[PDB]
RNA sequence: UUGGCACCUCGAUGUCGGCUCAUCGCAUCCUGGGGCUGUAGUCGGUCCCAAGGGUUGGGCUGUUCGCCCAUUAAAGCGGUACGCGAGCUGGGUUCAGAACGUCGUGAGACAGUUCGGUCCCUAUCCGUCGUGGGCGUAGGAAAUUUGAGAGGAGCUGUCCUUAGUACGAGAGGACCGGGAUGGACAUACCUCUGGUGUACCAGUUGUCGUGCCAACGGCAUAGCUGGGUAGCUAUGUGUGGACGGGAUAAGUGCUGAAAGCAUCUAAGCAUGAAGCCCCCCUCAAGAUGAGAUUUCCCAACUUCGGUUAUAAGAUCCCUCAAAGAUGAUGAGGUUAAUAGGUUCGAGGUGGAAGCAUGGUGACAUGUGGAGCUGACGAAUACUAAUCGAUCGAAGACUUAAU
């Protein structure tokens, strides 16, 4: 594992709501946003194209297109700052880091569902 | 891991030699920066031979020179085949530790500490 | 990280399709900016018929980079491309329209209009 | 680049004093009593350990 | 004013109550006992002396510093303690709160205390000018035999010498340094184990000295 | 600076500019403290104190300059062989080629131009940066230390509030005080974002092998390509220059005579700068003035002079890494987890082989988040740290006190 005293004092912040994903699946991550005062729900929708790390410190990057342009959040899996993660599409991968995506587009960019 | 003034498919190539050598004649003199890196690559084949699965076998043909043993039968045994037979056999119930290192002394030429390393 | 002699698309309809940055204004000796950093950046490229022209000296607004930011929360947001919006000393798009996604960081610099154009704000 | 003065005969004896070799790490050899550097192989008698190498 | 030893564990992050993301650096101080006070009667000033980590008793042929040594046994046998492979001397602490053979718990510490952080950086061996000093290169193209060289190191006739203090390659790291103004953000007192904010200086299992903050 | 002089150098003192690295002066560019003002405020002008720190990137030109673009609190001026070519460059200039203009009958020539054109050196001494050994420090040791000294750091912007208040016709708009957040710089560190990752995983081309198939190995930059652990890293993450004290500068005074007045000065007493001495960080008793504290060791011989191996302790040698050029440092050396192996994990990769099933086939699917896996976590004496050896006290004298 882990050292062992670093498992113990982190595990507290560990998340257990959180679904099982892969890099290639669509997720609809709806994040807490504050605006001023107001705090609102913003959902990122997009494919997962990275997740790296172990415990406390595990991220993950969902990638969208917006308006033509490529737009990627990479998140804390533990963060709070998520409400929920959901898992809209399953996708055929054949890596876990999916960074040939970044140049890709349209038809091209397509991942295949499961 | 230890360089051994080589480059890497040197390296490789000479702890190849090495391993399917020791593996052989079952003792081997040698420099004991050699003796050293070999002892792990040899216990690593030896546990592939304790599985003896033909994965395994497989791994282990990926390290193993193809050499011929000539038996006092007069029969012929390649070392990948010695490795799954007697040396697997005698190591079944030790878990670990399937090589010594023995140190001899330096060398004349060079200086080098010579040692031996031998299979137990 | 944009620095001198980065070229950025323009995200407007201010005239100018590309611009080369000139300064990353905010002190002495410094180097790069990110997004909601004034750069001051000639026009390299214009659209024609537009307000702004080729080889105008303008200020504008960082809104997106492909360095992206990272949140005090740990989160980052990154983007395939650098762009800016040509401003004026109000912090007032000189176009009408924003094209593109834009960074939640620009509301902090308080570019109010861009933000309230910008198509989405992320 | 080049020495500018020749160095004497007491700046270059002081200059050896820590140029030399010390005595090897030996002991005597239990089984035959011939002396053997430490954690090596008898070479007399081919023994470590109490045991015939 | 407190102050506890420690050995560096590694680093890691957690969520603070606003969700941002803090940086952390455990550190683990558990066996710390007041082994001596120093007083200005005696010594000329005031002090704690804390040992840090129990370590094996002493044998007739032990060959390494894992056993305590007749001297080492004796001193901490005084403050009716087991022998500490650490051992220092806090200064700022009120000698009056402490008492000999009294464990020093990281409890002394609470969560949003402005502590410094004192330990020996990371060694890096010998190192040239532009790693060790941050100097620029040289060109590397454009006919240059210039690269990584320390640049001139002195003028000429005036002063025919190199001044003391001139940029040179030599071993870098292995220093004592303190970071100042840092932060507990946690005691686990099960774990004996004090969470810092941000970053400390020296590898895992390094010692770590932690005070409260001199600039307050 | 342009010169004058021709005193060291012609058995050689390399010359412009740039690059690298700086270092010093203050006639101060910015920031700090003041006086006067034709000082309303905001801004300025001028002079005094002040060298702590700071004092940006481009276009043109060999350029130094200088002009220009865009900044900045500011874009200071000088010395250091117009600092620095046994540190770098070699564009200009200052060889041999060639050409233009020009001059010369000509060979040729030109602080006129043009194009091209070999920058050597293994560091002896001092100096400097690191890193060991010896001896000393009146017994021999293990730890913890005081700090005489020494080094480091020292910079600033914008915004909000006080306050649209003071001031002002209006326009505009303070001080003082209180907050917030940056630039540049320094330092530690890899949790995060990235980089690298030649004994990690996977895909793939040509060719040659392992008899063939399948599966693998060699070579082709690591063949190439997609990822990537630890470590090392910046562009990444934390932290810092805080708050203060003492004495001062230019100043500003209080009391006050010489000099019945007056007067900051003579006696006396205050106040007063980013500066000085501290505060903060680091080194530091070879500080030969060798300091302090705690603990450990303490016997026999003897010619009575002293010796001795041993004590505490520390090494040789060996397994090593958080350490490292080597020394050194640190973790260990069987009454042992130091390393390797082994077993189980983390992280990485992304679905092994084999077999089965579907397809004419290339392939696909299942078994099965499979298999594999350097450095990271844990456990386990299987292998190696064997057996040994070496060094290392017995505490001088004088005086005073007890
Ligand atoms: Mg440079
Ligand atoms: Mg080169
Ligand atoms: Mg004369
Ligand atoms: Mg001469
Ligand atoms: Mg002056
Ligand atoms: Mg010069
Ligand atoms: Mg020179
Ligand atoms: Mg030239
Ligand atoms: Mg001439
Ligand atoms: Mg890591
Ligand atoms: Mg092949
Ligand atoms: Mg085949
Ligand atoms: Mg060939
Ligand atoms: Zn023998």
């Amino acid at each position: 594992t882990n050292h062992k005293l670093i498992e113990a004092v982190t595990k507290s912040q560990l998340r257990t709501d959180l679904p099982s994903f892969r890099p290639g699946d669509t997720l609809r991550v709806h994040v807490r946003i504050i605006e001023g005062t107001r705090e609102r729900i913003q959902v990122f929708e997009g494919v997962v194209i990275k997740r790296r790390g172990g415990g406390v410190s595990e991220t993950f990057t969902v990638r969208k297109i917006s308006s033509g342009v490529g737009v990627e959040r990479t998140f804390p899996l533990h963060t709070p700052k998520i409400e929920k993660i959901e898992v809209k599409r399953r996708g055929k991968v054949r890596r876990a880091k999916l960074y040939y995506l970044r140049s890709l587009r349209g038809k091209a960019a397509r991942i295949q569902e499961i | 891991y230890r360089k051994l003034g080589r480059t890497s498919d040197q390296r490789k190539a000479m702890l190849r030699d090495l391993a399917t050598s020791l593996i052989i004649s079952e003792r081997i003199e040698t420099t004991e920066a050699r003796a050293k890196e070999v002892r792990s690559v040899v216990e690593k084949l030896i546990t592939l031979g304790k599985k003896g699965d033909l994965a395994s076998r497989r791994n282990a043909a990926k390290t193993l020179r193809n050499v011929e043993i000539l038996n006092e039968d007069e029969t012929t045994q390649t070392a990948l085949q010695k490795l799954f037979g007697e040396i697997a056999e005698r190591y079944t119930e030790r878990q670990g530790g399937y090589t010594r290192i023995l140190k001899q002394g330096p060398r004349r030429g060079d200086g080098a500490e010579s040692v031996i390393i031998e299979l137990v | 990280m944009i620095q001198q002699e980065t070229r950025l698309k323009v995200a407007d309809n201010s005239g100018a399709r590309e611009v080369l940055t000139i300064k990353v204004l905010g002190g002495s000796g410094r180097k790069t900016a990110n997004i909601g950093d004034v750069i001051v950046c000639t026009v390299k490229n214009a659209t024609p018929g537009g307000v702004v022209k080729k080889g105008d000296v303008v200020k504008a607004v960082i809104v997106r980079t492909k360095s992206g930011v990272r949140r005090n929360d740990g989160s980052y947001i990154k983007f395939d491309e650098n762009a800016c919006v040509i401003i004026r000393d109000d912090k007032g798009p000189r176009g009408t329209r924003i094209f593109g996604p834009v960074a939640r960081e620009l509301r902090e610099g308080n570019f109010m209009k861009i933000v309230s154009l910008a198509p989405e704000v992320l | 680049a080049v020495p500018k003065r020749r160095t004497s005969k007491t700046r270059k004896n002081k200059r050896r004093t820590h140029f030399k070799i010390s005595v090897p790490g030996m002991t005597e050899c239990p089984n035959c009593g011939e002396y053997k550097l430490s954690h090596r192989v008898c070479k007399n008698c081919g023994s470590y350990n109490g045991e015939e190498v | 004013t407190k102050g506890i030893l420690g050995r560096k564990i590694g680093m890691t992050q957690v969520f603070g109550e606003n969700g941002e993301l803090i940086p952390v650096t455990v550190v683990e101080a558990k066996e710390n006992v007041v082994l001596q006070k120093k007083t200005v009667e005696v010594d000329g000033y005031n002090a704690i002396q804390v040992g840090f980590e129990d370590k094996k008793a002493y044998k007739k042929d032990a060959k390494s510093n894992k056993y305590a040594n007749k001297p080492a046994e004796g001193h901490a046998k005084k403050a009716d303690a087991a022998p500490k492979r650490f051992i220092r001397e806090f200064r700022n602490v009120d000698v009056d709160a402490y008492e000999v053979g009294q464990e020093v718990s990281v409890d002394t510490f609470v969560a949003g205390d402005v502590i410094d952080v004192t330990g020996v950086s990371k060694g890096k061996g010998f190192q040239g000018a532009i790693k060790r000093h941050g100097q620029s290169r040289g060109p590397m193209s454009h006919g240059s035999h210039f690269h990584r060289a320390p640049g001139s190191v002195g003028m000429a006739s005036d002063a025919s010498r190199v001044f003391k203090g001139q940029k040179m390659p030599g071993r870098m790291g292995g220093n004592t340094v303190t970071v100042q103004n840092l932060e507990v953000v946690q005691v686990d007192t099960e774990n004996k184990v004090i969470l810092v904010k941000g970053n400390v200086p020296g590898p895992k299992k390094g010692l770590v000295e932690i005070r409260t903050s001199i600039k307050k």
